[PDB]
């Protein structure tokens, strides 16, 4: 099927001093945020009707419980043991948990946390694994973590129990949005100069859903081999926009079109012409 | 570590003077999170401007969308401002409708 095949939840813990430490967090499918986390009362925002999945009430306000006093705690410890750690402030820690489904129906899950912006820890079969590039306190850090009580059993049934069952019921419950195509709208204009008798010519893809497109400049039926892509970017309304360059002779120009092929539009591919 | 940010500014639709569309600014690439985004219109900070809520890459850096409704005109000039503990100053990204 087509959209997301994976669920998971982020956060960002900011530690300026010993007195503040604020976390930002977010639940997320792939790319598509779909709960949102109000830092202060340390509660979810569910940004779709659907967000809950499969899940009851009670088992969604058990789950925010757990993830509350594992925010507040997680905070107080580390400002508690940061001279223990050596930590110098400002400092920053993120993390990432979740799973995803594999074309066979495996479904693989992970966890990873980081701390100045590189690899710190990661799970692996149950086992907290310290990061090469997390030193010797990350060795610390997961030789500490077996010390507290019902911590590594709870992220042991949160990541290979609940969260499979979570992914398959939400990717069910939100299909009718996830898996809807949307077409893409295009257009050309003329770029800065790339120089002296060139042409930067720039074709736009704005809109579409899924992300996976195909954008080629052409001459007939020659896909012209120096276009360049940019980056897919977002934007707000869970569609996606993309650029193509060609850098051309102010003369060559003409007989050239932009081609974009999309999932949406399958017999439909859209041609733009130059001249 | 640390990273400088990248900043594209770019419309959702097509411009067309005096017609209702939206202006992007996305910025990417970044660490640590802490970082100020305007929006400009004529140099002057727009005020109604909605953000995406932080997240962040494989490779730890991290992204945000800034956006707001806005109707090109000739004479408006728009940019995105940014400032981060990793520039020496504050990045000012035009946007160009033909980029
Ligand atoms: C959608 C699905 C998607 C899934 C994908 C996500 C998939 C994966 C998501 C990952 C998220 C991980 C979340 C796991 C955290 C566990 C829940 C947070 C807690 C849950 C409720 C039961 C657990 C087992 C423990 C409880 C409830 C607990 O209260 O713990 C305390 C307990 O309440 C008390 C008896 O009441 O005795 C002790 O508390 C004392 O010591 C604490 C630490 O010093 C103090 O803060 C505390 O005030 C103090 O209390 S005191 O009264 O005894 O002094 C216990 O100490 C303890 O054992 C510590 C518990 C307190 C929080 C400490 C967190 C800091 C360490 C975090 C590092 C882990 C990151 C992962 C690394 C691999
Ligand atoms: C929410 O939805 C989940 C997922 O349920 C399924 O997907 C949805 C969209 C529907 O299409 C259902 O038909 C699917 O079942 C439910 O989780 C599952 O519950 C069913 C019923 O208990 C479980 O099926 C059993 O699985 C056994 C063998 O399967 C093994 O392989 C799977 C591969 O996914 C593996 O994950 C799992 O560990 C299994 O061991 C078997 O003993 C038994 O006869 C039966 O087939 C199914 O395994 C569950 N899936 C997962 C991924 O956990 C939830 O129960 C539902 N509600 C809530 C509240 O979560
Ligand atoms: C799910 C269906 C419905 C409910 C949805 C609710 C979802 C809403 C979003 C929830 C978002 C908030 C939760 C965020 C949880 C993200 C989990 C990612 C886990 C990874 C983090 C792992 C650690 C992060 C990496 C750790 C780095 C440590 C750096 C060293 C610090 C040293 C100073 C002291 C250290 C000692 C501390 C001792 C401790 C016991
Ligand atoms: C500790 O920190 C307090 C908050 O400072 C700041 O707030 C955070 C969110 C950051 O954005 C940071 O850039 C700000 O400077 C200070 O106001 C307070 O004085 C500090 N206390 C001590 C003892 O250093």
């Amino acid at each position: 099927f087509q959209g997301p095949t994976s669920f998971h939840v982020i956060q960002t813990s900011s530690f300026t001093n010993s007195t503040w430490a604020q976390t930002q967090g977010s639940g997320w499918l792939d790319d598509l945020q779909i709960h949102g986390w109000d830092s202060d009362s340390g509660t979810a925002i569910f940004l779709k009707p659907w967000s809950k999945g499969n899940f009851s009430d009670k088992e969604v306000a058990e789950l925010e419980e757990i993830f509350r006093v594992y925010i507040f705690g997680f905070a107080r410890e580390v400002q508690d043991f940061a001279g223990d750690f050596q930590m110098k402030y400002p400092f920053e820690i993120q993390g990432i948990a979740g799973c995803e489904l594999h074309s066979g129906g495996a479904i693989v899950s992970f966890l990873r946390g980081a701390l100045g912006g590189l690899d710190f820890l990661s799970v692996k079969n149950a086992s907290c694994v310290p990061s090469p590039e997390g030193g010797s306190r990350a060795q610390k850090f997961c030789a500490l973590i077996i010390q507290y009580q019902g911590i590594m059993e709870t992220v042991r049934i949160l990541l290979y129990e609940t969260c499979p069952r979570y992914l398959l019921g939400v990717l069910n419950a939100g299909k009718a949005d996830l898996q809807r195509q949307v077409k893409p709208e295009a257009w050309l204009s003329s770029g800065p100069s790339p120089g002296p008798g060139r042409l930067q010519l720039v074709c736009h893809v704005s809109g579409f859903y899924p992300k996976p497109v195909w954008v080629m400049w052409m001459r007939g039926e020659q896909e012209q081999q120096g276009t360049q892509l940019g980056d897919i970017l977002p934007n707000a309304n869970w569609t996606w926009y993309l650029r193509a360059t060609l850098d051309v002779a102010d003369g060559e120009a003409a007989g050239l079109s932009c081609r974009v092929k999309h999932s949406s539009l399958e017999g439909q591919d859209i041609i733009l012409y130059w001249r | 570590i640390q990273r400088t940010p990248k900043i594209q500014v770019y419309s959702r639709h097509p411009a067309e003077n005096g017609k209702s569309n939206f202006l992007n600014c996305y910025v990417s690439g970044f660490h640590p999170s802490d970082i100020e985004v305007d929006l400009l219109k004529n140099g002057e900070r727009i005020e109604k401007v909605e953000h995406s809520d932080l997240s962040f890459s494989k490779d730890w850096s991290f992204y945000l969308l800034y956006y707001t409704e806005f109707t090109p005109t000739e004479k408006d000039e728009y940019a995105c401002r940014v400032n981060h503990v990793t520039l020496s100053q504050p990045k000012i990204v035009k946007w160009d409708r033909d980029m």
